[PDB]
RNA sequence: AAACUUUCAACAACGGAUCUCUUGGUUCUCGCAUCGAUGAAGAACGCAGCGAAAUGCGAUACGUAAUGUGAAUUGCAGAAUUCCGUGAAUCAUCGAAUCUUUGAACGCACAUUGCGCCCCUUGGUAUUCCAGGGGGCAUGCCUGUUUGAGCGUCAUUU
RNA sequence: CGUGGAGGUCAGUGACGAAGCCUAGACCGUAAGGUCGGGUCGAACGGCCUCUAGUGCAGAUCUUGGUGGUAGUAGCAAAUAUUCAAAUGAGAACUUUGAAGACUGAAGUGGGGAAAGGUUCCACGUCAACAGCAGUUGGACGUGGGUUAGUCGAUCCUAAGAGAUGGGGAAGCUCCGUUUCAAAGGCCUGAUUUUAUGCAGGCCACCAUCGAAAGGGAAUCCGGUUAAGAUUCCGGAACCUGG
RNA sequence: AUAUUGGCGAGAGACCGAUAGCGAACAAGUACAGUGAUGGAAAGAUGAAAAGAACUUUGAAAAGAGAGUGAAAAAGUACGUGAAAUUGUUGAAAGGGAAGGGCAUUUGAUCAGACA
RNA sequence: GUUUGACCUCAAAUCAGGUAGGAGUACCCGCUGAACUUAAGCAUAUCAAUAAGCGGAGGAAAAGAAACCAACCGGGAUUGC
């Protein structure tokens, strides 16, 4: 699916935050918040060069 | 509040009737996969938010 | 450049569309039997100096050609002759060829009576194949 | 157990009304007994008997109203056909098949002839 | 004092229950629901809110009437009854 | 020499990798045209003999009627089925119905289960009072019916 | 050299045990790796010729999940304070009753309410998890009971304000404005000097609706009663409004 | 004749195989968070059949030990297989302010082939 | 005839019968309309007559039987490859 791994509202926390600069899920109150996103090395993210 | 509206009191009544564990005879049914009440609510754990 | 990935046409349904077109042709032939699937088209000369060495199929016979063949436009339309009201005749050879085509078509078709028993016959699906265009 | 619709349909209005009242009284008694005995299977069949009696009564009334309104231009909207909204708003067969006199004359004079390319 | 002490003064309600969609999103002073747009005639939805459209679209509820339309079409919107 | 630390091996822990599974997803193709003032989509509240969900339904409430099938349902209870048959069922089918309060939402309102008006009917020892039951009262626009307004125009001495 | 899938072939391997995993055992390759034995396991899998790709990890303050040393360590030291006996219980520093010592000291650690919460109230049963010790106890767990009004409130009124209609803008979602720019609706009399079965004469006038459980406002008190109700129930004695 | 990531009904793939494939294979747009617009998880596998361990015994009890069911309890609703990190017990060994590695041999333990 | 009417225009009725709204929106017909981006330097072009916003339909919609294409020995509605 062309939308796989992209239906996520996430943003990077910036440099110098003692964590990796991968975009992270916002919001709160759930285990999803703060997890990495959008990257091919991230669980639940988008694969590298998706098949067409 | 003590002086509440009927809509609020009706929602409270529905929540009170929903507040229960599973009946024991549910567990005895064939191919039963329900083992606990996963939507149970308590007054001091999750607020109903009106 | 533009967002070309949002508009990519891939023809995965080429074989499926071919099957659907053949099914539509068979269904229309069964519904329209015994008359053919196409009307009789005239011979015209292709425009421009690049293609004027060839003749091809036009849209329909002219009113002058139909009248010379001895039919009315309405009756020719009912019996399966394409009639074009905006094409004009300025070439005697083309006019004679179209009149000959109309006469041969009238000789080779059979029109069933509006009331009475029908003489049963097999349907021929292609008037174009029955009366091919020949390069003079 | 319970009542049967085909046996109910052979009776009159007052008999059905009396049967319905008796069934309601029996349901009240069963609901009284249910406070002491939580498992009372007869409640279900009494409830279904009440529903069946109401169904038969409504059927008889609606059939009487249909016979009363038979052969009239305007009917109650709950007795008219449902279909869909667009289907009800669509043209009727007569309106759709209307033609002008000129078109009718053309159709009579020059219809689509039946022909074949054989001889 | 803008954090924990200020959080102790929150006891009013900006929004209450909406009559149309049932959410706690009916803004009291504006008399408008921030979710469905009540009391406007149209239901609020946006093409940038694809997830919200999916959450509130047709088929998330009971479809009390719309479920049987396909069966009635398949039978041709027939009237009458089976004659045994 | 023990204890302790580390290494090696056997078994036992911790944890859920690997392998084998799959009523799910993803992509492609084919066919069809069917929501709503005859009240849709959505929402709230309820409904099972013993249910909080999912699923189904609306005070006829996991449902009624009709047709088909032909002996179940099952956790327990309870039907069986005159078995020589108008007959289970959480079955299939579905053309007759029921369809609370709402919602474009339509008597006026709605952070209220608030406030009216019209017609019919019934019960309270009732010409006056009260209550119950049934059916109604939105806006824009079209065609027609009826009742009207304005020296705007006109006629009106046998 | 190795991995997932595909065409062909070995009439290939396999419940007398496929794949996987463990192994102080064995062999072949310079190596990538390949092969054999033993244990465990329980249903599929491989050699060769080719086709194909989401095909090989030590790092990216990489992602997700899991686990150590730190470490039985830091700590559980604000709000003066606890003790004796009996009962219950397998078990009592923490439960119950009695006996003592203290504290809040009426601007309370008392008795009621508003917002908010929603059954936390009360009874019975009861300890797996929670109450950073404990627990026989509990705002915990399981099953139920309980909130009674003509006079208390809402409901009615209007406040700052909010907002339709008549109109006028705006492609439009909609905007202005709140009595204007409107034919915006009620009442009285009549035998209307009768033209014969057709309603005549008069009168007064300004704008929907929403907006307070602390503003305005009709009218109720005493005694008793419950496990938990109480100006509402019961007894007695009153009052208001409408007809 | 053309379009069709919505709806209804079908057939398929050299696609993915529970950190993959839709966010969701499961009461998933659920639980939970936010005043609100919105944000949004984790979570599949006993066995062919629950036959889900009767009975005895110790313990207040959870449970243990016998016994029994089942092909198997090296399947006990912590349930197919059951890796690593990390940990316990047993056995062998080394250790005077790190350990680990390379070449060579001693010592202890252990082991294959060739056996006419 | 200071009467009685014919018309015209404008009203009202819980008048008789109807119709519009809203949902869905993949595809379709209109309106409205950026920026990130990519470049240049007669102060711009591109992204783009796109995203977002608004209005309106169907099973397809739209277009459609020339005030056309051409300059040939002429073709002959629209649509799509
Ligand atoms: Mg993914
Ligand atoms: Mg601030
Ligand atoms: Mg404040
Ligand atoms: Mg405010
Ligand atoms: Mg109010
Ligand atoms: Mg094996
Ligand atoms: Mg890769
Ligand atoms: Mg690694
Ligand atoms: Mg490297
Ligand atoms: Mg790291
Ligand atoms: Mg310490
Ligand atoms: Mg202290
Ligand atoms: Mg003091
Ligand atoms: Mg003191
Ligand atoms: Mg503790
Ligand atoms: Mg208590
Ligand atoms: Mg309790
Ligand atoms: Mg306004
Ligand atoms: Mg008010
Ligand atoms: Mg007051
Ligand atoms: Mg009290
Ligand atoms: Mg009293
Ligand atoms: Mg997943
Ligand atoms: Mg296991
Ligand atoms: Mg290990
Ligand atoms: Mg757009
Ligand atoms: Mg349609
Ligand atoms: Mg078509
Ligand atoms: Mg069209
Ligand atoms: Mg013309
Ligand atoms: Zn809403």
């Amino acid at each position: 699916s062309e939308k796989a791994g992209h239906q996520t509202s996430a943003e990077s926390w910036g440099t110098g935050r003692a964590v990796a600069r991968i975009p992270r899920v916002g919001g709160g109150g759930t285990g999803r918040s703060g997890q990495g996103a959008f990257g091919n090395m991230c669980r639940g993210g988008r694969m590298f060069a998706p098949t067409k | 509040a003590a002086q509440k509206s009927f809509r609020i009191k009706q929602k409270m009544a529905k929540a009170k009737k929903q507040n229960r564990p599973l009946p024991q005879w549910i567990r005895l049914r064939t191919n039963n996969t329900i083992r606990y009440n996963a939507k149970r609510r308590n007054w001091r754990r999750t607020k109903m938010n009106i | 450049r533009k967002h070309w990935q949002e508009r990519v046409k891939v023809h995965f349904d080429q074989a499926g569309k071919k099957v659907s077109r053949r099914n539509a042709r068979a269904t229309r032939a069964a519904k329209i039997a015994p008359r053919p699937l196409d009307l009789l088209r005239p011979v015209v000369r292709a425009p421009t100096v690049k293609y004027n060495r060839k003749v091809r199929a036009g849209r329909g016979f002219t009113l002058a050609e139909v009248k010379a063949a001895g039919l009315t436009a309405a009756y020719a339309r009912t019996i399966g002759i394409a009639v074009d009201h905006r094409r004009q005749n300025r070439n005697q050879e083309i006019f004679d060829a179209n009149v000959q085509r109309l006469k041969e078509y009238q000789s080779k078709i059979i029109v069933f009576p509006r009331n009475g028993k029908a003489p049963e016959a097999e349907q021929v699906l292609s008037a174009a194949a029955t009366f091919p265009i020949a390069q003079p | 157990a319970g009542v049967k619709a085909y046996e109910l349909r052979t009776k009159s209005k007052e008999q059905l009304a009396s049967q319905l009242v008796d069934l309601k009284k029996e349901l009240a008694e069963l609901k009284v007994q249910k406070l002491s005995r939580p498992s009372l299977p007869k409640i279900k069949t009494v409830r279904k008997s009440i529903a069946c009696v109401l169904t038969v009564i409504n059927e008889q009334q609606r059939e009487a109203v249909r016979q009363l309104y038979k052969g009239k231009k305007y009917q109650p909207k709950d007795l008219r056909a449902k279909k869909t909204r667009a289907l009800r708003r669509a043209l009727t067969k007569f309106e759709a098949s209307q033609v002008t006199e000129k078109q009718r004359k053309k159709q009579i004079a020059f219809p689509q002839r039946k022909y074949a390319i054989k001889a | 004092g803008k954090g924990t002490p200020s959080f102790g003064k929150r006891h009013n309600k900006s929004h209450t229950l909406c009559n149309r969609c049932g959410r706690r999103s009916f803004h009291v002073q504006k008399k408008t629901c921030s979710s469905c747009g009540y009391p406007a005639a149209k239901t609020r939805s946006y093409n940038w809110g694809a997830k919200a459209k999916r959450r509130h679209t047709t088929g998330t509820g009971r479809m009390r009437y719309l479920k049987h339309v396909s069966r009635r079409f398949k039978n041709g919107f027939q009237t009458g009854s089976a004659s045994k």
